[PDB]
């Protein structure tokens, strides 16, 4: 069970995996606790590798401390970061739009070198944003998640290349540092090795060794075997170490004198002065592993070294020499091979702690520049650490990371699953990551070092395929950023329980077998020839002794959102991709019933998503409500879990939390106590269970279209709540200040009935499109009046009414009730921006029922819009008179290759009507492999087939023969799975039985009311006079180039002339068209578009005389 | 936060472009130092300055 | 050829424009980097938006307000220097810079 | 140093601000920054006004003035395919239903004025400037009509009484 | 290759003295607006920065020649003016692009025509059209083919 | 070494085989389509390509 | 299609005949090298860097040494550059 309040979901699992699913937000939480250096991280860092427990801030400060001047005569050195309490709790910050912060404090110490003093202060380093309980950040009230990023680890990357002009291998090596300088040793088309430092020219490597002062004799002694190094030894044409140093300086610098010592220090400065070259701890560990340069000494001295350079060059020449291994003098031997830049040994994961540490460090760079600009200039024995330190670049750097970066994303939540999979998500495009314009299609591809470390199914389906992935279920991140994976080691056929986490290189060291293998629960693989995974990705039947690692489970390769797909092993990977994507786009309904057929990964994925209130300590419920559960802990204390009623999510959905426990129950430590948005008794529930039929019904379910019963509309089965926010401010102007007030100029009184006495509408008023929400007027000024307007004002006695109404009107196509109005005032001492008096937000909510056009999808990528909501009478009903609910299409099933939906449908009917396999004449044959307490099941009992320990189609076939009758003696669904569907429309039975069953389908977030749009005349653009774009404004559809080619290919010249002149840019022509249409005249002749005149003025401004001529 | 409503600092008042009668205007033929002549249409009741930035 | 471009063209002769052509194009030599006055939010004299060069910001309005009617069309205020005309000419009047 | 600072204050920002205002802006920024260090909190504008011996309205005017303009070409979208210039509604443009509404209002007003007599419609058009945009006054109207300005005032009072009837007002009330 | 451009100059009446330049034209201000947003957050269309740079450096050069200055200062000023006009006509062409705040390259005159973002493929050929609309489709199996 | 149109290459030759006959000679080429559409007559088409 | 409409010289450029007659098929040093025997005769055109990674053209069997070919028959296997076949076999 493993969770004390779980609903009993009887599983079809035949295996028994030892490692339970981890704390799925660990990839966020443990990384951030590493950044803080909290004691909960410190004990786990004392668990292994306890010699250096250092936080993120401690590491940044230790590479910052000390900071000395140009002379070194005064040194300021930081120490000991510290955190206060948070300035405000989470819900208060989410209300008042404050960012969830906590103040830093750094014990900064200044030393004077000449006289000798300490200056120990406590510098306020800045208000620092902190991760919430659930893994997210809160920035200015909105909720933000920093998404992890894949980059290649800095190291030495040996590789070979081929040439069609040579037909020979050309090796290379790219020593990549972090923020240092690249360098390469590439064998050219001839047999010459050449140093390319900082992308300079060819420059043979014996010159570089002489720049290290290495003699030609020392090269000969080092490379006596090396033929190409010998040829470049004799072919160097420069002897004398400084004679090579000036050559290096002249190639790299040019525009500077030789001045030998300046060239002498430069090569030391460029690679070994560590304030300009820092391959990280990851870099030093990776390099020392790659060349075997270190036996057991710890990872320190993050600059480069001459021993590493000579080992690099020796490794390159032995790689070109066809060597297989190489020992280095003074280190362990290593194999000789190229390196793949897509292998997950060579691709680390810059998680959230690493990212914010990088941003803090680049803030500290400009802070240190400001310090050393300040420390030398100001007087000595007057400064203090408060004087020298300007924290403004640090706090500005963190704020410009959290706001406004391509990684700190607006946290997408319209179900708990999209939140969960929007964390733990691997991203591959950022600063220093690959852009799309430079994106190579090799990085798009999976390759067999993703097994357990990434999910090949789940990825975006647009143009960002393969870049954005997702973490696996069981994955874990090493302290260097490499991605672990748990394996059960097997010692000589005895599958142990020493669950050893393994990274990619160590996975390549050994061989790895599969969990779906015959095991007698004593180790002891029954088959000697077992499936196994070699290092390069090979699959061989190795005898069952050399197997030294087993998988922890099946479904280890898969993500979280894909592990909720039932019958995954029957789908194609494209449609499983679409199912895994569109499981993250369900909207939360108002009832949210748990699925009949599921997997094991719903309960754990909901209680780890944070959108279920979980009882912390065990006890008895003192009191329930809709707003709070006051629990009573067993030792005296009580605690109230406040609800979150009708919160608006970041994409405008429901966020209700009704309690599920009663007024006197007992709860345990970890029990689900409150079902969130998409939950039901704790487990995940994104859609409803629906009776399905797979016949093509009358052409309405044509080409992925879905028809529905009217029962879904009538019984509110599919009904989402959508909560939209509107807001307006009241800021000052040159003419005074804007005034939220009930009195609006030139307005009637029936629209001013919704408003209260001071502006805003009353809570509970149903508004339509175009109604007043906040009566707000501005001072307009004094303009001259047209004489017609003047004499009409003289006739009707109305004054000029010098204020101009620009009120907040609820825009087109939006309606519904008004939930709540939060008004912030400058007079009420709130935190408004400068010069803004009254800020007021209005939350309009509606109850979007289902309709035609709304996108629906099952859990297998079988998506489709709603074709036609039939009435409940003319819908095909069974012999029982139960009408089916939706009707799918047949031709969508086979040619898309997902009969996972058909197996889910058959198993849904079995779990719905319930079964009892008669073990009276013994247990039958298929049921023997089937576990116990599944031979009989009550109707509407939930089951669970996990992802790869699935349902076994033979056993499902045996199940469908042995289901139990509904209410009468009546078996609706035969052994094949097809019922005798009568027709609702005409009334005769359909002449062939039709597959029916129960199916899980979700309401997707692509509803029509968000998508419909129309504009006859709206706004216009500024520079060119085109109409605008997008549903937020009015905008018109982009009549692009391909539409223009289609209109030309018809030969329709006149329509193209209309579309390109008098509907966009003929600025007199627009009002002439409007006037002639309303008056009923002919459409006038078009003129010259405005965008052409703009082009003409641009070409004239580029000193091109562009005249235009008649004759 | 806002609705992105732009407005350049200018006033638009739509009257009819009438051309039958206007205000009567003289013409001043200014001359620069480098032999360059320019014409400014000034009104009748209008003090014409001796110099002008052309 | 055309200056308001009524729809009868045959050719669009591009050509490398000379200094005489550019200083014949323009309506005034802008000689000040001041874009818009910081307080009154009106275009400056001789600035990059200067109404003396490019035309009036308000329809039939000189800068000093002395002329404001359609009847005063095509004349220039003898103090503020702006030709009182339509405000759409600021789409279509170029300036130049004497290097 | 002085010429560098004077040139910096003159040629830094786009909307040019004269040097005393930039001096007090930098004084405000320096004082607010020092209070952010020492006080450890971004202070209230009234506190900054008290610190700089001025009024909080002056502080808010200065904080309004220090806001440098933004670029019309910066990428508005997260996907780098849209600029800020593509999302600005031109409120200065023609609403394109007000033009046909105003022309129809001119037609209805001309019909309603043509219900009147020649002296009445002439007096109304010359009083409100329908013919030229410059509304002449009562003495000029009586001069072109040969009568007193007071007779013209009587006629204008009579026509404004006539026009206020709903028989003329029913098709004009809906135009506001 | 040289006779191409030399015969092209000889054929027309183009004088080749227009490749040097003496009077830089100014694009009219409604094409480079400073539009006030709702709240005074102004928005310049980024040509005004390049024009301000050129105007600044030219006025300073004119002041320097009026002052009487050594050759190094005048030559440095004229090189600065030359690089400013280069940035105006095509920023990022010769060496380092003139960046804006936040390291954004300033959109010069040539960048209004170059690329997909240029005036040609974005606003001249394809235009946004009024009397338009958009919705998700459903199948209409009772309609006739012209409906 | 220049590419001119065949409709022009023949008709200009008719203008020059008259008034003293010297035949401008040439071979047909197979120009690529981006090389073709950029070396077109009307510059306004190729400026937008 | 794109390398054809752009009229680029292709990657798998198999040279063709230039005149009728037999041939000098010869496997040189790790790549083929082909001289064409005319029938007039005249200048025997030689093709030098024909890579032996390519394969000879099989037609009607492989190309024999001294096999009589056409004016513009494709000699190796690959894709003939259309700049050549325009020059060899005229614009038709
Ligand atoms: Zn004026």
């Amino acid at each position: 069970n493993s969770v004390p309040g779980a609903p009993n979901r009887v599983s079809f699992a035949k295996l028994r995996e030892p490692l339970e699913v981890p704390g799925l937000l660990d990839v966020q939480t443990d990384s951030f606790e590493w950044l803080i250096g909290s004691p909960r991280w410190r004990e786990s860092a004392a668990e292994r590798g306890d010699v250096n427990p250092v936080g993120g801030l401690e590491e940044v400060l230790y590479e910052l401390s000390p900071i000395e001047d140009f002379s070194g005569s005064m040194s300021l050195s930081f120490s000991d970061p510290r955190f206060d309490d948070v300035k405000a709790p989470v819900d208060e910050c989410k209300d008042k739009d404050m960012t969830y912060a906590a103040p830093l404090f750094v014990t900064a110490e200044f030393i004077n070198n000449n006289t000798g003093e300490i200056k120990s202060q406590t510098v306020f380093m800045g208000d620092f944003p902190m991760m919430t309980e659930k893994g997210t950040f809160i920035i200015n009230g909105t909720e933000r998640v920093v998404v992890s990023q894949l980059v290649r680890s800095p190291g030495v990357y040996f590789d070979e290349t081929i040439d069609k002009s040579t037909d020979k291998t050309l090796h290379s090596v790219k020593v990549i540092p972090s923020r240092g300088a690249w360098l390469e040793f590439d064998v050219d088309k001839r047999d010459t090795v050449g140093v390319r430092i900082d992308r300079k020219r060819r420059q043979p490597v014996t010159v570089l060794l002489k720049a290290l002062g290495w003699t030609s004799e020392q090269i000969v002694e080092r490379f006596g075997f090396s033929e190409i190094m010998r040829s470049t030894l004799e072919k160097d044409n420069t002897v004398g170490t400084d004679e090579a140093l000036l050559d290096i300086y002249r190639k790299l610098r040019p525009g500077e004198p030789p001045t030998k010592e300046s060239a002498q220090t430069l090569l030391e400065n460029l690679f070994f002065k560590e304030k300009r070259y820092d391959l990280a701890r990851v870099g030093r560990y990776k390099v020392n592993k790659k060349l075997g340069l270190h036996v057991g000494e710890p990872i320190t001295s993050s600059t480069l070294t001459e021993e590493d350079v000579v080992a690099t060059i020796e490794y390159l020449v032995r790689l070109h020499e066809g060597q297989t291994t190489m020992t280095v003098p003074g280190g362990v031997e290593v194999p000789v091979e190229t390196d793949d830049i897509d292998h997950f040994g060579n691709r680390r994961l810059r998680t959230v702690g690493e990212l914010i540490q990088n941003q803090i460090r680049v803030g500290m760079s400009r802070m240190e520049r400001v310090v050393r600009e300040r420390m030398t200039t100001q007087d000595v024995e007057a400064i203090t650490p408060q004087t020298l330190i300007n924290i403004r670049p640090v706090v500005a750097a963190i704020k410009e990371f959290f706001g406004t970066s391509q990684l700190s994303q607006f946290m997408d939540q319209n179900n708990p699953l999209s939140g969960l999979t929007h964390k733990r998500r691997l991203l591959a495009l950022g600063p220093g990551g690959l852009s799309r314009e430079r994106a190579g299609l090799e990085v798009r591809d999976v390759h067999p070092s993703h097994y357990g470390r990434m999910c090949p199914i789940e990825t975006p389906e647009g143009p960002n395929i393969g870049l954005i992935g997702s973490l696996s279920v069981y994955a874990r991140v090493n302290p260097f950023g490499f991605i672990e994976t748990p394996y059960r080691k097997v010692v000589d056929g005895v599958v142990s329980d020493e669950i050893v986490y393994l990274t990619a290189d160590e996975e390549d060291r050994h061989v790895v077998a599969q969990a779906n293998s015959p095991i007698d629960a004593d180790g002891r693989f029954v088959e000697p020839r077992v499936l196994v995974r070699r290092k390069a990705g090979e699959v061989e039947y190795v005898p069952s002794s050399e197997v030294d690692y087993m998988d922890v489970s099946p479904r280890q390769m898969v993500s979280v959102a894909t592990a909720m797909i039932p019958f995954l092993e029957h789908d194609d990977a494209n449609r499983a991709l679409m199912g895994a994507n569109m499981q993250r786009q369900a909207v939360p309904l108002v009832r949210s019933e748990a699925p009949l057929v599921g997997t094991g990964m719903e309960l754990r994925a909901a209680i780890d998503a944070g959108d279920v209130v979980v009882a912390e300590e065990s006890g008895v419920i003192e009191e329930v409500s809709a707003d709070y559960i006051t629990v009573m802990h067993d030792n005296g204390t009580r605690r109230t879990y406040r609800m979150r009623k009708f919160a608006r999510s970041n994409h405008g959905t429901c966020a209700n939390q009704c309690p599920i426990v009663d007024a006197g129950d007992r709860v345990e430590a970890g029990q689900v106590i409150a079902d969130g948005p998409c939950t039901d008794d704790g487990e995940m529930a994104l859609g409803k269970n629906l009776l399905v039929a797979i016949m093509p019904w009358e052409g309405h379910n044509y080409e992925d279209a879905i028809i529905l019963s009217n029962r879904l509309v009538e019984e509110d089965v599919l009904t989402s709540i959508h909560i939209e926010e509107h807001e307006i401010d009241a800021r000052d102007t040159k003419l005074g200040a804007e005034e939220i007030t009930r009195d609006i100029p030139n307005i009637s009184d029936e629209v001013l009935a919704d408003l209260d006495e001071r502006g805003i509408v009353r809570i509970g008023a149903e508004v339509r499109d175009g109604d007043i929400l906040v009566g707000k007027v501005t001072p307009k000024g004094e303009t001259e009046l047209t004489p017609e307007e003047r004499l009409l004002r003289a006739i009707f006695g109305e004054k000029a009414r010098e204020v101009r109404d620009t009120s907040l009107k609820v825009p087109h196509g939006e309606s519904g009730k008004v939930i709540g109005i939060r008004v912030f005032s400058r007079e009420d001492e709130d935190e408004l921006p400068a010069g803004v008096n009254e800020l007021v937000r209005v939350y309009v909510a509606q109850k979007r029922k289902i309709s035609d056009g709304d996108k629906l999808a099952g859990r297998h990528g079988n998506k489709g819009v709603i074709g036609k909501i039939l009435p409940v009478e003319d819908m095909p009903f069974l012999a029982d008179g139960t009408p089916v609910d939706i009707i799918l299409n047949t031709h969508g099933v086979p040619r898309r290759m997902n009969i996972g939906q058909i197996l889910e449908t058959h198993l849904g009917w079995c779990a719905h009507s319930g079964w009892k396999v008669d073990a009276a004449k013994g247990v039958p044959d298929w049921a023997a492999r089937l576990p116990d307490e599944l031979l009989e099941a009550q109707p509407n009992a939930i089951v669970s087939t996990p992802v790869f320990d699935g349902a076994q189609e033979a056993e499902l076939q045996g199940l469908l023969s042995c289901t139990l009758p509904n209410r009468d003696g009546d078996v609706l669904v035969d052994a094949d799975g097809k019922a005798m569907l009568f027709d609702g429309r005409s009334g005769e039975p359909f002449p062939y039985p039709v597959t029916v069953g129960y199916m899980y389908i979700m309401k997707l977030h692509h509803l029509v009311d968000d998508k419909i749009h129309a504009r006859s005349t709206g706004p216009y653009s500024m520079i060119t006079q085109q109409p605008l774009g997008g549903k937020a404004q009015f905008g018109g559809q982009r009549f692009g180039e391909m539409e223009c080619w289609a209109m030309q290919a018809y030969g329709a010249a006149y329509t193209l002339q209309e579309l390109l002149t008098i509907k966009s840019d003929d600025t007199v022509g627009r009002v002439k068209v409007y006037e002639a249409i309303v008056k009923g005249e002919n459409i006038p002749e078009p003129g010259i578009p405005e965008s052409f005149k703009v082009l003409l003025k641009e070409l004239q401004s580029l000193c091109l005389n562009v005249e235009v001529l008649s004759s | 936060d806002r609705v992105l409503r732009g407005s350049r600092l200018g006033a638009v008042s739509y009257e009819t472009d009438r051309n039958h009668d206007l205000a009567p205007r003289q013409i001043a033929r200014y001359r620069t130092d480098n032999g360059e002549e320019f014409e400014v249409p000034f009104a009748d009741d209008a003090e014409i300055p001796g110099t002008w930035l052309c | 050829g055309a200056m308001l471009d009524v729809n009868f063209f045959d050719e669009l002769r591009i050509g490398l424009a000379t200094a005489e052509d550019i200083r014949q194009w323009s309506y005034g030599e802008v000689k000040k980097p001041e874009t818009i006055n910081y307080r009154t939010l009106k275009p400056e004299k001789d600035g990059l938006f200067c109404e003396k060069i490019f035309g009036p910001t308000r329809d039939w309005e000189c800068y000093c307000g002395k002329y404001k009617r359609v009847r005063f069309k095509g004349i220039i205020c003898e103090r503020c220097g702006v030709e009182v005309t339509r405000a759409k000419v600021r789409r279509e009047r170029m300036g130049h810079i004497e290097l | 140093r002085q010429a560098i600072t004077r040139a910096m204050a003159d040629q830094a920002r786009t909307i040019r601000i004269p040097v005393h205002m930039v001096e007090v802006i930098n004084k405000l920024g320096r004082i607010q920054r020092e209070l952010l260090q020492d006080l450890g909190r971004e202070p209230t504008p009234e506190e900054l006004a008290k610190e700089m011996d001025i009024t909080p309205e002056k502080v808010l005017e200065i904080q309004q003035y220090a806001r440098e303009p933004i670029s019309l070409d910066q990428t508005i979208g997260d996907e780098g395919d849209s600029q800020l210039g593509d999302f600005i509604e031109d409120s200065e443009a023609v609403v394109a239903v007000d033009a046909v509404s105003f022309t129809l209002l001119q037609d209805q007003l001309q019909s309603v004025l043509d219900t009147l007599s020649e002296r009445e419609a002439g007096v109304v058009r010359l009083r409100f400037g329908l013919t030229d945009g410059q509304p002449r006054t009562l003495d000029e109207i009586g001069q072109v009509y040969g009568v007193t300005r007071e007779r013209i005032r009587q006629i204008e009072s009579k026509t404004m009484s006539k026009l206020r009837h709903p028989s003329r007002s029913q098709v004009l009330r809906d135009y506001l | 290759k040289r006779l191409k451009v030399v015969a092209a100059f000889q054929q027309s009446g183009n004088s080749p003295m227009g490749m040097v330049l003496d009077a830089v034209p100014v694009i009219p201000p409604e094409l480079r607006p400073m539009v006030q947003l709702d709240g005074g957050r102004f928005a310049t269309s980024d040509l005004n920065d390049l024009y301000r740079r050129v105007i600044n450096r030219n006025n300073r050069l004119k002041r320097l020649i009026d002052l009487g200055a050594p050759e190094i200062i005048v030559n440095n000023e004229k090189r600065m003016l030359q690089e400013s006009v280069d940035a105006l006509f095509d920023n990022g062409r010769r060496g380092r692009p003139v960046t804006g705040p936040g390291n954004r390259p300033l959109k010069s005159l040539s960048d209004l025509l170059k690329g997909k973002q240029g005036r040609f493929r974005q606003n001249l050929l394809g235009k946004r059209v009024d009397y338009s609309g958009r919705s998700v489709i459903v199948v209409g199996p009772q309609l006739k083919l012209h409906q | 070494g220049s590419l001119i149109d065949r409709a022009e290459f023949e008709a200009e030759n008719r203008r020059v085989v008259a008034e003293g006959g010297e035949p401008a000679a040439g071979r047909p080429v197979l120009m690529g389509i981006t090389k073709a559409s950029l070396a077109t007559d009307s510059w306004l088409s190729a400026a937008s390509f | 299609v794109q390398e054809l409409f752009e009229a680029r010289v292709p990657r798998g450029k198999a040279p063709i005949a230039d005149v009728t007659g037999r041939v000098r098929l010869e496997d040189g040093e790790r790549f083929y090298k082909i001289t064409i025997v005319p029938d007039d005769g005249g200048e025997e055109v030689v093709y030098d860097k024909i890579s032996k990674r390519q394969r000879l053209r099989v037609f009607k069997r492989v190309l024999s040494d001294g096999d009589h070919v056409e004016v513009g028959q494709q000699l190796m296997e690959g894709s003939a550059d259309p700049h050549e076949v325009l020059r060899v076999q005229g614009p038709r």
